[PDB]
């Protein structure tokens, strides 16, 4: 007598990475990097009409 | 009485007496933005790092703070609505019941006041299973299937019988008056100027002083059910489409300049809930952004409703050929944005 | 306890062949099954006037 | 590294011959189209399933 | 608790068929019933052969007071050779956090304590059984604490009937309409859970009680008034229809009444045997629920975090 | 150990980092492009509403107790008449093109000018992004439009702040070709794009 | 052959230098002092690892009695008793400090020589007292003993109750002396032998406790097997307008604290029949045969009986028509005063078998039966009455 | 490190005032809803705890505080409000400086509860919001306190004002809308009693009628007593019928509801080191939970 | 569960007193368990109802 | 399927009532589009979506 | 099968009431003096039948 | 279903259908398999009738 089980193959996804700016919404924004955000406290633009 | 409107409502016999009937909906709906080229600035900061040691494990939470600058002077984006998929809410038939609301007082004889408790709540629907806890939010009971959404709540409003039906084929208020913010001008009296002096007119109805005696006054049989002060529910965790109208301190501490106003209902917290099962208030936690042209207006809209069955079916030929009225029984054609729609 | 077009299904007085005295005492009681006869004996609920 | 060669795409590619049959464009992709009379349960006893 | 706490191990039998080997890793967060705080045990000292009293299987009723001898200890981890479990009374863990997985048919909310109760209700009942080792488990249901209260409320009162020679049977909680499985009850653990009622039921009867009992006339005339009193008496309680046919009233003069507050002192002697009398019943409360990621129901079959409660 | 199991066990082991550690820190570009819709959507106040706020403030303020109640029956008006567009009245494509105009045409250009114009292959840069569902999409490019290149220019850097209490950008311009949509609507080349398949698929997120 | 060597030179080099915090919190532990008068606790004499107990600050007391005493005892007795406590002191009877000098704790070995002689091994326990009246630093300590012993009985009687008053403070590690007030550092939670002696001569100690107040519960249930134990803080009380009984007990047992109660009614059930029978003197009965039963089971069957609406009552109309039920409560011996032994979450013993010891030590010269108990971890809780 | 700290937000729009109240608050007792890092201001605030409609009285603040989650305020800084839980970031630190809102001293080795501020309030203009702060006193009074003021409520429908604890005075009258704050808690006790006083006196239908002093004890013993002679000794055994079993459990639940509000259970301890032993108001004192 | 509506018909508990409850004589004629038929080797189209 | 694919995206958790829109966005779904091109053929447009 | 529903036909009680039918549903009468019309909801409406 | 039977010939000698486990043998229920040898005692070699 003989006998026996198999594995048939492996199969996996990949996770796509995103860069943000691959997007073309991102037209829709300036987005510029701040270093520190946290330790900021006044977070007033001035705007001239 | 209450005891002797329950007898002529069962035999089928009409009081003098009216109603109207107010009920909340709510629709999933696709739509459309735009944004012109540079409509928002952006900053984003530098993430952290953290350690938390619980249950055999140890959570790293990355977190980070990230900003937001709205560059443009005026209005740089547009959401634009498009074709409607769900009608969320069943258009159905639920009596809302004042015995789940616990805050006005019983009447004298308890024979008699448990056996209208006894005959309102068994057997119906909304009715509580376990009589009502003395502190805490009594219980709706399960219901064993749902059919197409959640069941929307009725609600039923003491009116005269001799009112205009003209007055409710357009767009109009459940109270007899119109409401503020948008229509008071600028005089420290002016939103409860709109509400409950009747020496002058309604805006929206120049023609008379009210449409409703029964509500749109102070102490009136409308307001005091469904005042937000005067706590006749709350008990209840079923909802109330007559809530966002009958409040006054609600409107009184509206915002009033309509460079904002027309933003507030473009992502409006809304009253209702989409997971519970039938509509409840909503819990402390969850808000969800909804757009209300009934928040501002203060209006509500009429459906395709008639009394007879049979002319009803001449409004679904189309509009100009459904006749509205034959002796005594009356169509009402909707007015809505759903007009031509095919819901 | 409306469930066949040609019988009546109704609570009566438990272990009593009948008849019967003048009053039968309270007792749990079942259900106890009688033969329609007519078509007036119908619920004019289901039959209208 | 993720993620690597994967097994399959290890083989060369076998060699191939040329067949006649309906190709239709749909969307953005082609849709390869067949019907099947001729070519199988012609002039045999199971149905057309 | 210590520095690194305390984590007894039940040792696995070898004989062992495969299919009751994966039934036991499905037992990830069960409730486990110890005799002790022993270090190593076994599990024919958990199940529920060495779980039965001398010559007497246990009913449903008698079974919560098997619970309060012993132990309630939480399986943390299932090897293939022991199970490793963490008990309650003693400091539970290193962080202070266990997952507790819900074989419960009610979703959990933030901050409700948990008691736990016997399988009781219809249909759900399930105990795994090791057919290798001809062993049988049931295992508890965790339960939110006014809810075990309510379900020792309603056996104590059935057992109260069978000595009397309708109904009690439905409960009610989130709308859910659910009901319990039960049988008979041991004639024996009835007479220790009511004498464990009259004994606390009269130890809150003292001599400000009866100042307590004229306001009486008080409550159902303001019943009349206020819609908040009138979620009191609910038709079912005795007091209202007590109200309409005793008119009670004050004795008078009290003994030494200068030196001392009578309706001080019956409230203490109330607050420490009829409000303790949750606690005498059941068990302890001793776990509620506090989601880190701020999760405000934990759903039915879902794992939960787990923190002491005093 | 020195052993070949207990070495084969840190693949397992690091790579386990490796999928989470790579999963997560593109959790955050995407955890951008969910919020960049979610602050719009709470800007952003809807067409029937705006029509008419466009005509009024063209006028000036002119605030008086009449002149100013005269957008509350034309947004009334044109709330029943244009809430709901496309389901109302579909199969015209007369109607449908004007509506579009007025997407475009609701909004002023807006300060102030970018230094790394979202450029297009021998184009003119891009005036405006559309976003809209995966199905209207389908039917916004089988009727009604056109496509153009699907090749754009897009600036790759992100911006640099440096504190000195007043600190300036600094911005550098490294193009790359980007697959896109381009639709050209009126007088300015608009973008299209419908973010079901490349952001949001196979989450527990709803789409806002 | 080498590579076992190096994993096992590897693993011990690499266990010593990547310890966390330089070892400096692997064992949890706390630490208190406090600053009190050598009044009636001796540390000098009580060495490193016995039980204290705190007081109330004794202002409080003597109205306490005034206010919660069941009617018909003496409410002075206890202010005339603790007067006559602090004459015997001759230290702080002028009680012109205020805000120091409390005397706030009583040390155990204390507190057993005054509750001496209602034990059962009296040749133990007055071993005990010698040493008391011997190694204590003070003159006339008998008759601090005398007093503070009837102070509380005078707590029984007067019913302010000593574990209302008493409270555990944590286990002797260290003292500095000085006259009449000794700088007192204990541990209140934790374990006990994680505290840093001070002296490097000797290193960590335990806990030493008296035999005569030392019970096991492994014993008289015939109760074997391994297990961790829980350590518990027991009272007696014996209410009688005779002279009062009281005890302190130690209990190591395998029970929780929410089942202790049928175990202490094992024990001391036969004081607990003594405090519902007597303790009711002088307590008045009411007038014999003037209580009625309840006619609410009678009176809800007839429909005929009048009733009430609740417009009706607190009207006199309708007073007189409704049933008249006068209740008395004056001859009630209720549970406030059937009150006998209570307890408390003391600690617990992590040890798979806990290890007692039954030693005898001087305090020179005095031999006392002492139980040395090994690694307890301190939990404190509240009390419980078993009423 | 390894130490957890809650992260409260607050929203920008401080006047310089405002922050100030904010400043000196630093040791006190603060409730939320879960255990997270990052967390608005709102759910702290007073305003989160209503129903209605209603602002909740002390029944429902007592109710409250076993669903909210205790915590005491670190160092404030003005960009956030860095707050630890009690139930788990102490359990590694182990010492946590606490100032007393209370007027009653502490004493070393006491066991706190915490009481809303029945006893007796920082309102924030800018940010619309109220704060109110519980009462760290101890436990013992706890249980009296409580019951003090419960028994005021009763006459409402001697002196309850004197409460020595310690060598030091209270005055509970100091008025007017402290008794109609506390009324939903009086009607809850004399429900709960007199529903327990009739069941039990309805199935021991002759407690009050039985003969005083020596026949009610040997009725006492027997029932008092561990053996098996338990059911003979309690039962008595249309026309309509009481519900009597009925209103068991309904008496049951609502006893079972009021052991969790009224226990008052010990969740801080303070042990005093380098210092004195008794502290007063307005004073730091050291915090170690159980191990 | 009649206490109950049903899905469908929220407004009222049956269309059909004489089926959808039990021992109907909706039921009885044509449930699987109660047996009627099944001897007819002829259809009956609401047995799967 | 048409309904199922605008589901299974957003909330993977069945909500009870977003459940129950599934049911009724079958039929209607399902009595418009089970046959097609007997129902409305000879239209371009209509066909090729 | 999944739904537990059924379909209706074109039915009616009179012949010559049935013939407003053929013309098209938008005229056809539903009832007259007692008798009545039921117009099919079906997924076979817009066929050939 | 379909079924493949040996009506005739030796149980053995019918090729199974899997290679991996090829030719089977009676299996019978302990039940029901009474001999003859043991109620007669008469032991010694030979061949038997199956009935």
């Amino acid at each position: 007598d003989v006998e026996f089980d198999a594995l048939l193959g492996s199969y996996c996804n990949t996770l796509s990475l995103v860069r943000f700016l691959e997007l073309g919404l991102s037209v829709a924004c300036v987005c510029t990097k701040f270093p520190e955000l946290a330790y900021m406290n006044e977070g007033r633009v001035q705007f001239e009409v | 009485s209450p005891v002797a409107l329950h007898h002529q409502l069962k035999t089928g016999l009409h009081p003098g007496f009216g109603f109207t009937v107010v009920r909340q909906d709510r629709f999933v709906t696709e739509n459309v933005l735009f944004s012109e080229r540079a409509s928002e600035a952006y900053f984003l900061g530098q993430l952290q790092v953290a350690r938390h040691e619980t249950g055999g494990g140890v959570n790293f939470t990355l977190t980070q703070p990230r900003g937001n600058v709205d560059l443009g002077v005026g209005y740089t984006a547009v959401v634009a609505t498009a074709t409607v998929r769900n009608p969320v809410t069943d258009m159905g038939n639920l009596p809302q019941n004042f015995y789940l609301g616990r805050g006005a007082p019983p009447l004298l004889d308890n024979a008699a006041a448990v056996y209208l408790r006894n005959a309102v709540v068994a057997g119906n629907r909304l009715g509580p299973a376990q009589p009502v806890p003395v502190f805490g939010c009594a219980q709706v009971p399960r219901r064993a299937g749902m059919d197409h959404g959640q069941d929307a709540v009725c609600e039923f409003i003491a009116t005269p019988v001799s009112t205009d039906v003209n007055y409710f084929r357009r767009p109009c208020n459940p109270r007899g008056r119109a409401a503020g913010g948008v229509y008071a001008g600028d005089k420290e009296g002016d939103v409860t100027a709109l509400m409950y002096d009747h020496g002058q007119s309604d805006p929206s109805r120049a023609f008379a002083a009210t449409a409703n005696p029964w509500a749109s006054q102070r102490f009136s049989y409308g307001d005091l059910l469904y005042n937000g002060a005067y706590h006749l529910n709350g008990a209840s965790p079923v909802l109330s489409p007559c809530f966002k109208f009958f409040t006054s301190a609600d409107i009184a501490a509206k915002h009033r300049c309509l460079e904002r106003l027309i933003v507030e209902t473009g992502s409006a917290v809304s009253t209702a809930t989409a997971a519970s099962d039938v509509q409840f208030k909503r819990p402390p936690g969850c808000r969800e952004l909804v757009e209300d042209p009934c928040g501002l207006f203060q209006e509500a809209y009429p459906l395709t409703c008639a009394s007879d069955p049979a002319l009803l079916r001449s409004a679904r030929n189309g509009e100009a050929h459904a006749r509205e009225t034959h002796f005594a029984q009356y169509l009402v054609y909707d007015a809505s944005p759903l007009k031509g729609l095919a819901l | 306890l409306e469930l066949h077009p040609a019988f009546d299904f109704f609570v009566g007085v438990a272990d009593v062949e009948l008849p019967g005295g003048d009053v039968p005492p309270a007792g749990p009681g079942e259900i106890q099954a009688t033969w329609r006869v007519v078509n007036g004996n119908l619920p004019l609920a289901l039959c209208p006037a | 590294d993720l993620n690597r060669q994967t097994l399959d795409e290890l083989e060369s590619a076998p060699q191939t011959t040329r067949v006649r049959a309906d190709l239709v464009s749909i969307g953005e992709k082609l849709i390869f189209l067949e019907a099947l009379e001729k070519r199988i349960y012609a002039a045999t006893n199971v149905p057309y399933p | 608790m210590l520095a690194d706490g305390f984590e007894t191990d039940i040792a696995i039998p070898s004989g062992i068929s495969r299919p009751d080997a994966a039934a036991l890793q499905r037992c990830e967060g069960r409730v486990v019933f110890l005799p002790t705080i022993r270090r190593q045990l076994t599990l024919a000292d958990v199940a529920h052969e060495s779980f039965v009293s001398g010559g007497v299987s246990p009913d449903t009723l008698g079974l919560l007071l098997a619970y309060r001898r012993r132990f309630p200890a939480v399986i943390t981890r299932v090897l293939p050779t022991r199970i490793v479990a963490c008990p309650l009374d003693v400091g539970l863990t290193h962080a202070g956090t266990v997952n507790l997985r819900n074989t419960s048919p009610v979703d959990l909310c933030n901050g409700d304590p948990i008691s736990l109760v016997p399988p009781v209700f219809e249909g759900q009942a399930t105990d795994v059984r090791l057919d290798s080792l001809d062993l049988t488990l049931r295992f508890p249901v965790p339960l939110p604490s006014p809810l075990a209260r309510e379900i020792v409320a309603r056996l104590v009162a059935r057992g109260i009937r069978d000595l009397n020679p309708p109904d009690l049977n439905v409960l009610y909680y989130n709308g859910s309409r659910l009901s319990l499985l039960a049988d008979v009850q041991q004639l024996g653990p009835v007479n220790a859970e009511l004498r464990s009622l009259v004994l606390n039921m009269v130890y809150s009867i003292t001599e400000g009680t009866t100042i307590i009992l004229t306001l009486i006339p008080r409550l159902f005339a303001l019943s009349a008034q206020d819609g908040y009193v009138n979620a009191l008496l609910q038709m079912q309680s005795v007091t209202r229809e007590a109200a309409q046919l005793i008119h009670p009233e004050a004795p008078a003069l009290m003994q030494d009444g200068e030196r001392r507050l009578p309706l001080y002192e019956a409230l203490v002697a109330w607050l420490t045997h009829a409000g303790q009398l949750g606690d005498t019943l059941a068990l302890a409360p001793v776990v509620r629920v506090c989601t880190f990621d701020g999760a405000a129901v934990v759903r039915s079959g879902d794992m939960a975090p787990v923190i002491r409660y005093p | 150990d020195g052993t070949g199991i207990s070495a084969h066990r840190q693949l397992r082991a690091i790579q386990q980092l490796a999928r989470n550690v790579q999963a997560v820190l593109g959790a955050f570009e995407r955890g951008t492009a969910d919020q960049m819709l979610h602050v719009l959507l709470e800007k952003a106040p809807p067409l029937a509403l705006l029509l008419p706020m466009q005509r009024y403030l063209d006028n000036g303020r002119l605030a008086t107790r009449v002149a100013r109640a005269t957008l509350v029956a034309e947004l009334k008006r044109s709330f029943c008449e244009t809430s709901f567009f496309l389901g109302k009245a579909g199969h015209r494509r007369e109607a449908v093109e004007a509506w579009l105009v007025d997407l475009t045409t609701a909004t002023q250009p807006s300060v102030a000018v970018p230094r790394l114009t979202h450029a297009d292959t021998r184009g003119r840069p891009v005036d405006g992004v559309l976003v809209t569902t995966a199905p209207i999409k389908q039917r916004l490019l089988q009727s009604f439009l056109k496509v153009e290149d699907t090749e754009a220019d897009v600036p790759v850097t992100y911006g640099e702040m440096v504190l000195n209490t007043l600190d300036e950008l600094e911005s550098a311009p490294q193009t790359t070709r980007v697959r896109a949509d381009l639709v050209s609507i009126g007088e300015k080349l608009i973008f299209l794009e419908a973010l079901e398949k490349r952001i949001y698929a196979a989450t527990n997120v709803p789409y806002p | 052959p080498n590579d076992d060597t190096e994993q096992a030179l590897d693993k011990i080099l690499r266990g010593t230098m990547r310890g966390g915090a330089a070892l400096i919190g692997s064992p949890r532990h706390h630490l208190t002092r406090q600053v009190i008068l050598t009044d009636l606790c001796q540390p000098n004499a009580d060495r490193a690892g016995t039980l204290l107990l705190a007081l109330r600050h004794p202002a409080d007391l003597p109205h306490l009695a005034h206010q919660r005493a069941p009617p018909g005892r003496q409410t002075e007795r206890l202010g005339e008793a603790w007067g006559q406590l602090m004459e015997a002191t001759a230290l702080g009877s002028g009680r012109a400090e205020s805000g120091c000098t409390r005397a706030g704790l009583v040390s155990f070995n204390f507190l057993v020589a005054a509750c001496a002689a209602s034990y059962d091994a009296r040749d133990a326990a007055d071993a005990v007292r010698a040493h008391v009246t011997a190694n204590y630093r003070g003159t006339r300590v008998g008759a601090r003993l005398d007093r503070f012993s009837e102070c509380l009985r005078a707590m029984v009687h007067t019913h302010v109750f000593p574990h209302e008053v008493m409270r555990f403070f944590g286990g002797l590690v260290s003292w500095v002396t000085q006259d009449e007030l000794a700088s007192v550092t204990a541990v209140c939670a934790g374990p006990q032998e994680a505290a840093h002696t001070g002296h490097p001569g000797r290193p960590r100690s335990a806990v030493i406790l008296p035999a005569c107040a030392f019970v096991d519960l492994d014993a008289e249930l015939g109760l074997g097997g391994p297990g961790a134990a829980f350590l518990y803080l027991v009272f007696t009380y014996r209410q009688r307008r005779d002279q009062e009984l009281c005890c302190v007990y130690v209990i190591k047992s395998q029970l929780p604290p929410r089942g202790l109660e049928p175990a202490l009614e094992r024990l001391f059930g036969r004081l607990r029949i003594t405090n519902t029978i007597h303790g009711t003197e002088d307590m008045t009965p009411p007038a014999p045969n003037r209580n009625p039963d309840f006619p609410l089971a009678g009176l809800a069957a007839n429909p005929q009986t009048p009733r009430c609406s609740a417009g009706q009552v607190t009207n006199p109309q309708f007073a007189d028509r409704l049933y008249r039920w006068q209740p008395d409560l004056r001859g009630r011996p209720t549970a406030r005063t059937c009150t006998y032994a209570a307890f408390a979450e003391l600690g617990m013993m992590p040890e798979d078998s806990p290890r007692c010891l039954h030693r005898t030590e001087r305090f020179g010269a005095v031999s006392v039966p002492v139980v040395i108990l090994e690694g307890v971890v301190w939990r404190p809780g509240e009390w419980r009455a078993c009423a």
